[PDB]
RNA sequence: CCGCAGAGGCCCCGGGGGCGAAGGCGGCGCGCAGGCCCCGCCGGACCGGCCUCUGGUGCAGAUCUCGGCAGCAGUAGCCGC
RNA sequence: GGCGCGUGGGCCCCUCCUGGUAAGCAGGACGGGCGAGGCGGGACGAUCCGGACGCCGGGCCAGGGUGCGCCGCCGGGGCCC
RNA sequence: GACGCCCUGCGGCCGCUCAAAAGACCUGAACCCGGCCGGCCGCCGGCCCGCCGGCCCCGUCUCGAAACACGGACCGAGGAGC
């Protein structure tokens, strides 16, 4: 289908303040809270900080950059059942199916025209 | 264990594990010896034996004194350790026998191509200090391996 | 570099970026023409494309002049894509001639969001 | 093309601050006779404030600056690296095409060279103000090599004065050639049409 | 942004507006009742409704 | 609201698994974010999406606790009889 | 109207005062600020001059400035160690 | 942990058992380190990628912290309103 072009307002992730001087600092998003804190204050320097206000617009949101959304299942039953709606969802196999379950889902899929997002994986 | 792979498979390989001797003097020994042919390797060897040629330093240096044996090599600095002396000539002869043997190349043509030394553990001991306190006596082991094959190019 | 063969310039240098002692702006870059010391004179010279030559690569990096800048003659230029510091100093080309290189000296901005509720199509 | 100023009667402040936008900008000059350059105010003036300035260094090791050159072109190579940031890569390229000679050798005897009245002395100046040249005061803080330019000057001058001559005749049979040719007419009269 | 808004203005009243209790015989009720009011304006069912909507302690 | 461990249910012929689970390493994508997902290599027997319930439930600091380990350094030192 | 938390060491500017030779000293008063206020300028500063903040594109411009470092200037009248 | 081949001996290579060496042992992270192969100084932003511009060390008591105020070499696991 058709839709918008996608924005995203921002391309890089929110490191953690510090995270690149210690090991011990991972770089998964905290809030800085210190009394002296220089990141907490904003100064011209630093680095962003998150807020509303980056959120995407809402048309777009969740949408992958072929234009589908996504879908994960695991069993041929999940896929025949909730896939009416074939316009806009594309479906992706869970980590854990193994390549008889596989084959078996790639051929009900391609029988019903629906779209399958990793379906190279598991064949050698 | 060896950390050398390729598809040369015509190369001689030997090694030893816990060579009680200190790391950094075999380590200087063996990127000494690195990319000569075998001949000239075992008469420098030979050589620092009895004071002819010298080890030049190129990593643990602090303390190493200048030589006029060292003039140029590109640092100034050498000793002439024995016990790695040996430890060295000891694994190099096996590898160039195991060389030779398995792939009937003679002596000649054959260079040392690669080599690699890693820390091992070491025997603990005590010492003890003023004020009734103890402290650690540790020696600092190593594992060496040693590659002779055809030519670097 | 052939699609500019030939072509006779008025040379002119890129001095840096439109900037203040505070913050950078680098997409923006000033230009100095030659021949050119009054403001009225660099109204004489407005929306004209212009050449950069890379020192690596040796294509031209097409873009177009915007407005003046000070009292003196200098002129802000936009390029297809922003330039690097290594370039400050360079000479830049004003064609005399009429070129049609298409987009290729339109920002990447007005290229990508010249509308906002632009449609994908398949 | 390389730039090559006489800096005979300029100013040097007023000067420095031409040649080093010019540096920044990717040109590169050459600076002769800088002995000549001009230092507004009374020579005792000047002497004390470079015996001041003289005076400033390390106190634990007079080996680690600030240094103080006393040859006039030294002298107008540190005034110009004051307009200039020469700790960056952008600025130290810029220094590195900059020439400064004292007289005119023969790397540049060849050259054409231009002024910038703007930097002038005897349109900077009223006639009742102080001066004096750099040349002076480098001789009295411990330039050694006055004498040897001087002298060297005065015998590439009476040189360039046995030039002049030959270059008048010369340059009198390419103005009669000239004006016989016929193609170079119908470029002027192409010319005059436009006031050139 | 830069704007004064706080000179002649007070602060914003909270006011129930849904009844708040599990039971779906009020929450159907309630919801009938707005429908009601929205379609005519009548003052009865708006005091019905906000009375639908109060706490137990409110309702003697 | 995101995540952790456990309990009661669902998962259209009865959820996924030696045609390879948990965990580890590297790389895309999605989300303002906490985080999630997929792919490749390693590994060798288990695992969990949604609803309700429960808690010894999320670390950079405490001259923190226990374990491992660096520079200093081939250094100081191996002077009584 | 009900229930409840933090706070109970403050400091600076303007103008007006008291003790003291005075103090970047001590003690009071109307208004504002910092505390708890990002951004530009004042070379440099918690408080001064402007302006009080979601993420972006374009335009206009406060305060302060416009030889070169370093974005941005000319014209006119007077004085001038 | 076959056989064979080197080795004055110490040991080494090649292979054997097994689905696998899983070889004194499941998996095998971080800190720290050796070899080979590519680079030249941290973070943010722009870019044809090394140039330009910006950026004091966190946590804490405090009117006020970059402070010549205190704690903190590094990594893992544990660790405090029930
Ligand atoms: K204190
Ligand atoms: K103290
Ligand atoms: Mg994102
Ligand atoms: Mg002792
Ligand atoms: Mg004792
Ligand atoms: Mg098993
Ligand atoms: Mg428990
Ligand atoms: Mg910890
Ligand atoms: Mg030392
Ligand atoms: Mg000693
Ligand atoms: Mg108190
Ligand atoms: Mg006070
Ligand atoms: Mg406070
Ligand atoms: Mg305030
Ligand atoms: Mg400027
Ligand atoms: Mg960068
Ligand atoms: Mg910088
Ligand atoms: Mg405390
Ligand atoms: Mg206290
Ligand atoms: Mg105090
Ligand atoms: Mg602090
Ligand atoms: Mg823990
Ligand atoms: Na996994
Ligand atoms: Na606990
Ligand atoms: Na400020
Ligand atoms: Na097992
Ligand atoms: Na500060
Ligand atoms: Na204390
Ligand atoms: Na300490």
């Amino acid at each position: 289908l058709p839709h918008k072009i996608i924005i995203k307002k921002r391309k890089n992730k929110f490191i953690r303040f510090q995270s690149e001087r210690f090991v011990r600092v991972k770089p998964s998003w905290r809030k800085p809270r210190g009394i002296d804190s220089p990141m907490r204050h904003q100064y011209r320097g630093q680095r962003p900080m998150v807020s509303i206000g980056y959120g995407s617009d809402k048309e777009t949101r969740f949408m992958l950059p072929c234009g589908f959304f996504k879908h994960r299942i695991s069993t041929v039953h999940e896929l025949k059942t909730l896939f009416m709606n074939n316009k806009t969802h594309a479906a992706q196999i869970a980590h854990g199916v193994s390549a008889r379950s596989r084959k078996q889902i790639l051929e009900e899929a391609k029988k019903m025209g629906v779209r399958v997002l990793n379906a190279d994986a598991k064949l050698r | 264990k060896y950390a050398f792979k390729s598809d040369n498979l015509l190369v001689g390989k030997s090694r030893r594990d816990g060579v009680k001797a200190s790391f950094k003097n075999t380590y200087s020994t063996c990127r000494a010896i690195k990319g000569m042919g075998v001949k000239r390797a075992f008469a420098y060897l030979d050589n620092v034996l009895n004071h002819k040629e010298i080890v030049p330093f190129f990593k643990f240096y602090k303390g190493v004194g200048r030589h006029s044996q060292a003039r140029g090599s590109g640092t100034d600095k050498g000793r002439w350790p024995e016990k790695s002396v040996v430890v060295v000539k000891d694994i190099l002869k096996q590898a160039v026998s195991n060389a030779k043997h398995a792939h009937k190349k003679e002596e000649d043509e054959l260079y040392v191509i690669s080599y690699c030394v890693n820390r091992a553990r070491g025997r603990r001991r005590r010492t003890f200090r003023a004020h009734g306190r103890i402290s650690k006596y540790e020696s600092q082991p190593c594992h060496v391996e040693l590659i002779v094959g055809p030519k670097p190019l | 570099m052939e699609e500019i063969k030939g072509k006779t310039f008025l040379p002119a240098i890129f001095v840096g970026y439109q900037r203040s002692r505070a913050k950078q702006r680098e997409n923006v870059a000033l230009v100095k023409v030659s021949g050119i010391y009054t403001r009225a004179e660099t109204d004489k010279v407005l929306g004209r494309l212009i050449a950069i030559i890379h020192s690596k690569s040796g294509k031209p990096i097409f873009g177009k002049i915007c407005r003046p800048h000070g009292n003196s003659g200098m002129v802000r230029a936009r390029f297809y894509t922003n330039l690097p510091g290594q370039l400050m100093g360079h000479k830049v080309r004003v064609f005399y001639d009429n070129i049609d290189v298409g987009d290729r000296a339109t920002p990447k901005y007005e290229r990508l969001y010249g509308n906002p509720n632009a449609t994908v199509t398949y | 093309s390389r730039i090559v100023i006489d800096c005979k009667g300029h100013i040097l402040g007023r000067l420095s601050a031409i040649v080093a936008k010019e540096l920044l900008h990717g040109h590169e000059v050459a600076l002769v006779r800088c002995e000549k350059a001009i230092i507004s105010g009374a020579f005792r003036d000047v002497k004390a404030h470079y015996l001041k300035k003289m005076h400033k260094r390390t106190n634990f090791n007079h080996l680690r600056g600030p240094f103080h050159f006393r040859a006039p072109a030294e002298i107008v190579r540190r005034t110009i690296r004051g307009m200039i940031p020469y700790k960056t890569v952008r600025g130290s390229d810029a220094m590195s095409r900059l020439r400064v000679y004292d007289g005119i050798p023969p790397c540049c005897a060849r050259y054409k060279r231009v002024v910038c009245p703007s930097a002038m002395a005897y349109l900077c100046l009223r006639p009742e103000r102080r001066r004096c040249e750099v040349g002076r005061v480098a001789h009295e803080i411990g330039w050694q090599h006055a004498a040897d330019v001087e002298r060297y000057e005065k015998r590439r001058l009476e040189e360039c004065d046995k030039w002049y001559q030959d270059k008048i005749q010369i340059d009198k049979k390419i103005a009669e050639a000239a004006e016989k040719d016929a193609e170079l007419q119908r470029i002027n009269a192409e010319l005059a049409k436009y006031g050139y | 942004m830069g704007i004064d808004l706080k000179t002649g203005i007070k602060k914003r009243k909270v006011e129930r507006k849904e009844p708040k209790s599990p039971n779906p015989y009020i929450r159907l009720l309630h919801n009938a009742f707005k429908v009601v009011y929205e379609n005519t304006g009548e003052d009865f069912t708006k005091v019905l409704t906000k009375r639908l909507c109060l706490s137990k302690t409110n309702r003697p």
